[PDB]
């Protein structure tokens, strides 16, 4: 959100307003402007991948994790496992993830490898 | 990236075939 909002005050670069648009950093306060503003884009834009690729190995760690400590950990703990995981993964989730793949993730990756990993966890949860 | 490749990375009858493949190889060098 705040990376779409600031993308879109940056297209539409153009005292208090221009006090407070210089304190995280008229020709010199726009060119000031600009530059904090592309700053904060990029952090986004870094927080984001990061974001990425949290999810995503937080995915693959997840699933090696609960296939190892429910299918081969030799006995409650599985059971109590496969109960809370459709409980922690509900579709709220799946869905988040599904809407953020689709807000960002078609602009920067050719593969939606998070729908496919979803797919998969959900496989092995039901 | 790296990441991400291992992630799309993530018989009998067989050695029959494969010896007939093996010969198909020697013969252009129908399977």
């Amino acid at each position: 959100d705040i990376h779409r909002q600031s993308v879109g005050k940056l297209q539409n670069v153009e005292p208090d307003e221009i006090k407070e648009l210089c304190q995280s950093e008229t020709t010199q306060k726009y060119g000031l402007a600009r530059r904090r503003l592309v700053k904060l884009i990029n952090s986004r834009a870094k927080l984001l991948s990061l974001c990425s690729y949290i999810i995503e190995t937080c995915l693959y760690i997840l699933w090696r994790h609960l296939e190892y400590y429910l299918l081969h950990c030799t006995t409650q703990d599985v059971d109590t496992l496969l109960r809370e995981g459709a409980n922690s993964f509900g579709e709220s989730l799946q869905k988040r993830l599904l809407d953020i793949e689709s807000l960002y993730c078609k602009v920067r990756s050719r593969h939606s490898f998070i729908q496919a990993l979803v797919r998969r966890i959900r496989g092995l949860l039901r | 990236e790296q990441v991400k490749q291992r992630v799309l990375h993530t018989d009998n009858v067989e050695m029959a075939y494969a010896r007939q493949m093996y010969m198909y190889n020697e013969k252009v060098v129908s399977l």
